[PDB]
DNA sequence: GCTAAGCGCACCTAATTTCCTGACGGCAATCCT
RNA sequence: GUGAACCGGAUUGCCGUCAGGAAAUUAGGUGCGCUUAGCAGUAUUCCCCACGCUGUGGG
């Protein structure tokens, strides 16, 4: 039943290159051609280079396909120096290659349903490594990500599938491209004025032998038929959080369980307590455990919190429980007693 | 945002003793003096309970003395890089205003515990200038939000329009 | 078999590497501003260091002419110097030419100021100039020369005058963020006037930063460089330990007299170099306890704890000595025992580098 | 099935790849201007080392005249936005003439960047073109394992010499090929409690805590310096400290 | 220096002199890298010619 | 066994000048004859 | 395996070198914390264990 397969191409850099190239300078499209999608697809298969040869491309090549771009990558050229011999001798070969960055591109093939079943099937198991049409440019999203489904036409699938928001608050295209294989429509009828030509229909891959084909875009308009998607996830890490209250219902209880077994006692000093001191704060504001909490007489709590506030403690405080921590807040305590006015 | 604009409030209603026991307690900390910290305890505690959204300890703490130290009144839209900036349209603009903004330029470039000193300069150009009022609420809500790049680059493009008028 | 030397050295206000403007040199490292100090600077202060004039041996310059007419008291050949060597394939005096300095002296005054041929006396130059690479800081810093071939005739030809270096020196970058600071200086009339006004105002630029400072040395090539005389290459290996543990960069020392000496070095003999600058990725703060030396150590030590806890081989231990003076900044002072050999004196600890080096003593090597 | 490494690597101020005009390359990501490190690059520092040196091994790893290596590397990403810096030069003449500088006095370009590098092996096909020797397979992925946790790209490293080693390692065993370059699309700002190594691998943990919301994961920090997620959730499945101990159980899953 | 001095009459002779012969240039600006705490029973200038001795001989031991 | 009201100031002035460096140094191969 | 697979931009380097921010300055004028009090001439002293219920083992 369902007629269409989808591809997400979306990756960091991806370079689909254009006919115009074999020499040093090597350069790309704006848009996946139609060789490599499909060689996409013989890798997902995983046949060998003349396994496609061998009756494979037509069935995949009279699949008359969309590609959707979501959002317009730039071209980066990279500065390629190969070593040519590092028999050798010390020459060294120039090179220029472009790339497309951060683009997304949906392609949705049609066809008879059996072939994109078998081929969403390839795409969840790649036998082969699969890439972004080099090899040195792996996927950032998952190539089976969106399911198939049942369309009509090439358009109807293309504007089903949503637009996934990356983050929150980024330009969107307003306008969006669309370059699809030529639908000849009746028998007969010659290719408009606005057809080009494009030599990306395989015939033998080793060595490449392509075919042109005529290639035709539409544009789609978001918001009316294309919509966004939600954000799924968080962008920002942020660490954990500190600053525990000290009016919550939750902080109470485990203050007043901590004046159980120390039974209303100091630590340091051993006077009558009445109040709780924290150790570390990697659990805090609610979450807390009667066992890294000190039962604290008012006139020590209160040195503890002038020693802690700018020794950079960050998270373990001070402890009232080791001797190291112990023979300096003797004497900060001397010093609260001599200048407090006792006069809230 | 609750808070702070009563934090700004309860530091605006000390009385002349207080200041003058947080301005002796500029230029250090607050671990070998008591009064200072029974004095950032009075103004932070109670505060602190009461709201969820208390201003950080050494920002406030920062804020607090230098509150004592010049004592500007709070006053809506009158931040930082307005007043110096516009101040700054004053000046020479070969030799001195470089010098100027050198001095605003390097509040970019401390952390949050010598941070006082600077901003100490800059205020006393300020006072240089009968400046009476400063958006003391603005200052401590992006001061205490100084982990962020988008906050300084606000900071920073606000100096930028209020030189270009 | 690669030396690798990590110190901590804590400067004064100083400007000891300035840009084009006079700021002292900034990097970013961990998204903040860190104090640099460029690793050429460092090589030149070691190169022009005091313990090493009874080992600098090269000669970096573009004036050759000028050294070979030195050495004639009477006998005036300047122009066919000059000539010989823009044959020779510099193009003008010349371009910058690296080699010996006896080496120079002796070879060219009996190569060029001979009475014979032209151009095979330019290729006689330009072997002498290409096989002089028997000298230890051209070992250490490494060279490699191209002259030009337009000027060049087609009859003279270049030998390989690549120079591996043996030494890698990383930018000084500091543990903590970068405090640049602006120094507002004038400079008085000493005559009086009507006015009382400065005969220049200007603006000097410093900055006061706890620097790491990282160096390796690989033996296997510096034994390479300078042949088949390891005692030399021992001399030099000591040298390198010496200037670079007491020589600070010529900078503005005449104004700031910073010639701090560093609190800790550690000299680890291992097969692969390992950059301690990680551990400086989170910024140092200061603290009411302990001073930036002993936070930048402990920072340290806790990083050297984790990457022998980590990255760790059986087949090669790893092995390091631990310096500071009298033994006032221990390295693991709460668990990190991992130096063996905490060592309170340079001398010591350059006889123990050289005695884990080979049969070496540094009074033995100090005659090569 | 794929093995997937995902490194995290903090370098110092250095300039590890050069384009033609000397400077640091540069990528473009997460609508920001990013340090790259060519995929090229990081092969031949990986390959052509004593590190690594130590049917045909390394020929089915990266391949040489339709080998179709197994493992292939992504070009590196950086995490956070590229600051490429000017450094001034000058070459003494180093002989007292009546003027002063004699060199190029020039400028070269520098960056320090903590760089995503990712890494996919097939092992069926690196099986495949080593004849079927699966002991040998196993003992060239860890040599792998211990040359790219331990190499640099031998660029400008003598005056530069930057020998960071990476904080973090991430290697799954999932089904599809995805590379985690979607998780900083945000570049990472520097907070002042927590720093950019932190930060990035707290990003990595935010970003694999989705996906399988809508496979397993070996972490390696060394000594746990930096846990893959700040909590008890199951986000790594093995929280290891130490490389050796990673490679062992790596291989030990495998066979 | 004569800064000011007419308004803070700070004429005040120093308190330490170490005036050593030796080839290469040291400084002890690092025995002052820890700020001097002052406490009660000592003084600042006793406490910084204590840190400066403990500095000096750190450095003429292992240096 | 432990109290409670009421009361908490504002006006004046906040400055002037002048000086702000120069010269020197800037590389080459090698990527079709 | 897809204008794709195999594929470094390589190395040679002190910005350096000269410098007082300098001379001038009262923070002054005004001021009550203050009005009430036995650590004790008893009438339940908060009690767990125990005496024909007023001794007895103590929190
Ligand atoms: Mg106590």
């Amino acid at each position: 039943p369902p007629n269409t397969l989808f591809l997400r191409l979306e990756g960091a850099l991806q370079s689909w290159g254009s006919n115009e190239a074999k020499f040093a300078l090597r350069r790309t499209a704006d848009a996946p051609t139609k060789s490599g999608v499909l060689g996409l697809l013989c890798a997902a298969m995983g046949i060998g280079r003349a396994e496609a040869a061998d009756s494979w491309l037509p069935k995949l090549a009279n699949l008359r396909m969309g590609v959707r771009i979501d959002r317009p990558g730039i071209r980066w050229w990279d500065f390629h120096t190969v070593g040519a011999g590092q028999k050798t001798r010390a020459e060294t070969l120039l090179s220029r290659r472009e790339y497309l960055a951060d683009a997304s591109f949906l392609v949705a093939l049609q066809g008879e349903p059996e072939l994109v079943a078998k081929l969403s099937a390839a795409l969840a198991k790649p036998v082969w490594a699969i890439y972004l049409g080099r090899k040195s440019c792996p996927p950032s999203r998952p190539v089976c990500e969106h399911p198939p489904g049942f369309y009509n036409t090439l358009e109807e699938a293309l504007s089903a599938v949503p637009l996934q928001k990356r983050w929150h608050n980024e330009p969107l295209p307003q306008i969006l491209p669309c370059v699809m294989d030529w639908i000849p429509g009746y028998d007969g009828e010659h290719a408009p004025d606005d057809a080009e030509i494009h030599y990306d229909l395989p015939v033998s891959f080793q060595p490449p032998r392509h075919l042109p084909r005529f290639v035709i875009r539409r544009e789609l308009v978001v918001g009316e038929d294309v919509q966004v998607s939600r954000e799924t996830g968080t962008s920002v890490w942020r660490p954990k959080g500190t600053r525990a209250d000290y009016n919550n219902s939750e902080y109470k209880k485990v203050r007043a369980e901590r004046l159980v077994m120390d039974h209303a006692a100091c630590m340091v000093c051993k006077a009558p307590a009445t109040t709780v001191q924290h150790v570390n704060y990697r659990r805090a504001g609610g979450k807390e455990i009667p066992e890294d909490l000190r039962a604290l007489c008012r006139l020590c709590h209160d040195a503890c919190t002038m020693l802690e506030y700018g020794s950079g403690m960050t998270t373990n405080r001070i402890d009232p429980c080791d001797p190291i921590w112990r023979e300096r807040i003797l004497a900060k305590r001397k010093e609260i007693v001599e200048f407090r006015s006792r006069g809230r | 945002n609750r808070g702070t604009v009563d934090f700004i409030a309860s530091l605006e209603n000390l009385k002349e003793g207080d200041l003058g026991i947080l301005r002796k307690l500029r230029g250090a900390r607050l671990d070998e003096k008591l009064p200072g910290f029974d004095l950032f305890s009075a103004l932070w505690w109670p505060l602190r309970q009461k709201n969820q959204r208390a201003p950080k300890r050494e920002v406030a703490w920062l804020i607090a003395k230098l509150f004592a130290e010049f004592r500007f009144e709070q006053r809506e839209g009158a931040t930082l890089p307005i007043l110096m900036g516009g101040i700054c349209r004053k000046l020479e603009p070969k030799k001195e205003l470089p010098r100027v903004l050198a001095r605003f330029d390097q509040l970019a470039s401390l952390d949050i515990m010598q941070m006082e000193e600077p901003l100490s300069v800059i205020m006393g150009i300020l006072r240089k200038h009968q400046q009476v009022c400063l958006d003391w609420v603005g200052l401590t809500d992006v001061l205490s939000f100084w982990e962020q790049e988008p906050v300084k680059r606000e900071w920073s493009d606000s100096f930028i329009k209020a030189y270009k008028i | 078999m690669l030396i690798e030397i990590h110190m901590i050295q804590n400067h004064s206000p100083a400007n000891l590497n300035r840009d084009d403007l006079g700021a002292p040199k900034t990097c970013y490292f961990g998204g903040v501003l860190r104090s640099r100090i460029s690793s050429q600077c460092i090589k030149r202060s070691i190169r022009t260091s005091n313990d090493f004039k009874a080992l600098l041996g090269g000669v970096r310059t573009r004036r050759l002419a000028d050294l070979i007419q030195q050495e004639a008291g009477e006998t005036e050949c300047w122009k066919k110097a000059q000539e010989i060597l823009n044959k020779c394939g510099f193009k003008n005096t010349k371009m910058l030419v690296f080699m010996s300095k006896d080496k120079i002296k002796d070879l060219a005054r009996i190569v060029l100021d001979n009475s014979l041929g032209l151009t095979e006396a330019a290729q006689q130059v330009a072997n002498v100039i290409a096989q002089a690479t028997l000298a230890p800081d051209i070992a250490l810093c490494g060279r490699m020369l191209e002259p030009n071939d337009k000027d060049k005739d087609k009859k003279v030809k270049w030998s390989n005058t690549t120079v591996e270096a043996a030494l890698q020196v990383a930018h000084a970058i500091s543990t903590h963020i970068a405090r640049p600071e602006i120094d507002y200086f004038v400079a008085a009339d000493d005559v009086p006037g009507e006015d009382a006004g400065a005969g220049h105002i200007g603006e000097s630029m410093f900055a006061s930063a706890c620097f790491y400072k990282y160096f390796s040395i690989d033996w296997e090539q510096l034994v390479k460089n300078l042949k088949g005389d390891t005692n030399l290459a021992a001399h030099t290996v000591g040298a390198f330990l010496l200037a670079a543990a007491k020589t600070n960069p010529s900078g503005k020392q005449n104004s700031f007299a910073a010639h701090n000496y560093p609190d800790g070095i550690l000299v680890e003999f291992k097969n692969s170099p390992i950059s301690y600058a990680n551990a400086f990725v989170r910024p140092v703060s200061v603290v009411k306890e302990s001073d930036l030396v002993e936070q930048s150590i402990g920072q340290l030590s806790n990083y050297v704890n984790d990457i022998r806890l980590g990255y760790y081989d059986e087949q090669s231990p790893v092995i390091g000595f631990w310096f500071s003076p009298n033994n006032r900044y221990p390295l693991g002072y709460k668990h990190s025992k991992l130096a063996s050999r905490n060592i309170g004196n340079l001398n010591e600890l350059v006889g123990a580098v050289l005695d884990y080096i080979g049969g070496f003593k540094w009074e033995e090597v100090q005659k090569s």
